């Protein structure tokens, strides 16, 4: 029922160099606890996908601190201060206001050639 | 840290049905909800359904409504995802996994297996 | 911590746990018992008499319990912490508040000394060899 | 459902409740000087409101120790430490103010914070009111 | 050469005549005397024996439960711990059973009674079951 | 619940008594026999530790049948020993104690047991260095 | 569970006396008794003697009194029994058991060891 | 001093059938504890002995429930429901009432011959 929307579809980086990349969402996910259900995801080829950014704004446990995200309502923004060589895959943002649950579009990172 | 294997996976010739193994261990079963994602190359992630804690309840996706079944046997904790009625559409990796931070994102993943339909060998 | 709602009515707390939680009976007839026979006695804003007080001040719990109960009915995706908690709150924990209710409500008609001894008494006929004891259990009647 | 423990001690809810929530103490502070400085009904008052937060904070260590579920936790606890205790902290004010000061001299206390806050800021006395001793 | 219920009027016999299904069990008589008597069975008072006899009875029952936790805890072997706990609990505290009801319905009803339904409870079971009144007589209030 | 609340005395009062320095079971047995049988032997009721003793001296007789038993039966000679040691050692210290008390404050008065009592505490507390010699006894 | 080896068996002349040698090692030597077993071929069990933890008392069976002798050293908790003045009819293979179900009945068994007499080599 | 005794001295079983053995002593063996003093062991060719049942009608450890046996006084039996292809051997009985222990004459077990 939710139609989910990702950009920018594509964004390479320099190495060391801060970055930003935006998730939308038709329908508002603040319930009345206040707290919105949004997600990052990370996915790696040849692996399972592993958990950024859980419950909007609090980190995954675990996950290192070089990533951070903020925003409510319908716009959030996931932001990485430093690439490291290792943060090279597709990232994902999901949604669970309601059922049925809908996925995004995707966001893959990559090397600026010279 | 939970360990996920699942099993049953491999070549299925068109036109029959297939059943897929994924087990858990080393955490509640009977206190937490499962789900099954699916990946056809060329894509990202789609959710397919999901099977609360009893079971009483269950909902599904417009794309495979009425024609997939999802079922638990809280005996022996290992859940269980029937297809019947494959198309050529459906050839993808499947993966179950679990969610925990207040019911809404997935936490743990397995390994996944993949189902390829085609009728050379 | 000695915080007996008992003691300073002269009974005590290990009399109610004498008799076996069983024998205590639902909410809601006593609820509807109160409204039907005491309706003005506790609405009246004169100081009326001690357990009257304690009376409003017993009910109001019972009402903010179900009030929050209400709440998270909603809240609360997950269903397993829903039934859970609200299995809690109306099943596990009610059992003192029945307790109140029916130790005020005996006191409140057929006296207060006739509550103490018909405690005493039934405590003491449960625990007796069955053969040794009289054929009916002690009704409080007036 | 008529039940309000304010009616019958000459005291209207609408008295009580015409302060603001900001006015009202904490709950532990509040809690210290029941006890240290205390031990007609409103003493079986006073005692059942104190059975009320002793029992109220029983279940959230219970549901705490329980309850594996993350998430769960905060929502429980917040409810039942902010939400739940604004009134207990009211009603635990109301019966321990009187018994030091006296019925009246608490009427007209809180009948003047009403005057005091309807009062515009800019022609508002600068002073705090209190009831003093 | 002990007459421990001599101090009262009645005799060893009087008791012994009573079967064992009678008195009631361990745990109905400690939560009686817990209950319905604490609050004078600390104080001090005068006069008042059973008083005396209640409190010393529940020291030898404690002292004799640290006895069982003791040995279950110790002697590997589990064939003698059956056969001893067997022994101090069932056969042991039947003098304890019997002490505990006298004094604790002395106390209820006092000597008025107590004797008297003594003694026709006594009469009662001496005759055969096939004249025996239906059912035994009750102490009652 | 208190052993002996109801003469003036309290259960830590007793513990700067060593347990070491009491008397043997047989010797308060025989001093309270000897003495008092005729106290025993009375339709009076008074006293309570009158009472009391009765009680203690059932319980040993008690727990003297259940040694002999345990004597007849339990084959296995290490565990019978371990139960006759225990019996005769470890579980006869309040028993004494008990006897100990009652004896000895129905000869000397209470007061009397009061003052020995708290008297005997001095002793164990002070150095030998320079602790007096000799320690009180009850006397009379 | 405990295990017991024991050693010393083997071939002896005719006329000597011969030791042999059951230790044990895992529980509590000197809580429990002693007991040895003899088998010849052909024949079943044959219950010899036994000894007490404190080793004060001891008992023997009528075909071999005032022949044997057994004791017990707890300082390393090693069983001993003494032969002496040994028969054609002695030759067996021995074993040392311990029996712990309330004195009655033995419960763990050793793996025993076989004496032979004879004069050829 | 006490003389023991064993019968049937053979049985051979079929296997999945149950069979009794009855072994029988001399003097009673109730002692004051209530209790009787009467052993069931178990002996397999190369390897010690086995315990089967202890105190005269209690399973000893590990034993498979296959076994079960009962009775009192001078009279005891020996019961297996279900005959298994690893129950062969020679079975014991044991007295140990009054010193010296004395053992049985033994009951061997095997399969009937076609």
């Amino acid at each position: 029922d939710i139609v989910m929307t990702q950009s920018p579809l594509s964004l390479a980086v320099t190495p060391g160099e801060p970055a930003s990349i935006s998730c939308r969402s038709s329908q508002t996910l603040l319930h009345n606890n206040g707290y919105n259900y949004f997600s990052w995801y990370l996915q790696k080829p040849g692996q399972a996908p592993q958990l950024l950014i859980y419950l909007g704004s609090n980190r995954a446990p675990g996950v290192s601190d070089r990533f951070s995200g903020s925003g409510s309502g319908t716009s959030f923004t996931l932001e990485i201060s430093r690439v490291e060589a290792e943060d090279v895959g597709v990232y994902y943002c999901m949604q669970g206001r309601h059922t049925p649950w809908t996925f995004g579009q995707g966001t893959k990172v990559e090397i600026k050639r010279t | 840290q939970v360990q996920l294997v699942e099993s049953g996976g491999g070549v299925v010739q068109p036109g029959r049905s297939l059943r897929l193994s994924c087990a858990a261990s080393g955490f509640n079963f009977n206190k937490f909800g499962m789900h099954w994602v699916r990946q056809v190359p060329g894509k990202g992630l789609e959710w397919l359904t999901y099977i609360w804690y009893d079971g009483s309840n269950a909902d599904y996706v417009d794309s495979v409504k009425g024609r997939f079944t999802i079922s638990r046997d809280n005996s022996i904790n290992t859940l269980y995802l029937q297809m019947n009625s494959l198309r050529a559409d459906d050839t993808a990796v499947y993966f179950c996994a679990r969610g925990f931070y207040d019911s809404s994102s997935l936490e743990s993943w397995g390994q996944g297996a993949l189902v390829i339909v085609s009728s050379a060998s | 911590m000695d915080i007996d709602p008992y003691k300073e009515f002269g009974a005590s707390v290990e009399l109610l746990s004498f008799l076996p939680s069983d024998f205590f009976p639902s909410i809601r007839d006593l609820l509807d018992t109160a409204s039907a026979l005491y309706r003005e006695a506790l609405e009246s804003p004169e100081h009326c008499s001690p357990h009257h007080t304690a009376l409003r001040q017993a009910i109001l719990c019972w009402g903010e319990l179900m009030n929050l109960a209400t709440w998270v009915g909603s809240n609360l995706e997950d269903p397993a912490s829903r039934e859970l908690v609200v299995s809690y709150v109306n099943v596990n924990m009610g059992l003192k508040i029945r307790q109140l209710l029916w130790f005020h409500i005996s006191c409140l008609t057929f006296g207060r000394e006739t509550v103490l001894e018909y405690l005493v008494s039934f405590g003491v006929w449960i625990r007796t060899p069955p053969a040794y004891r009289p054929p009916n259990a002690p009704i409080l009647s007036t």
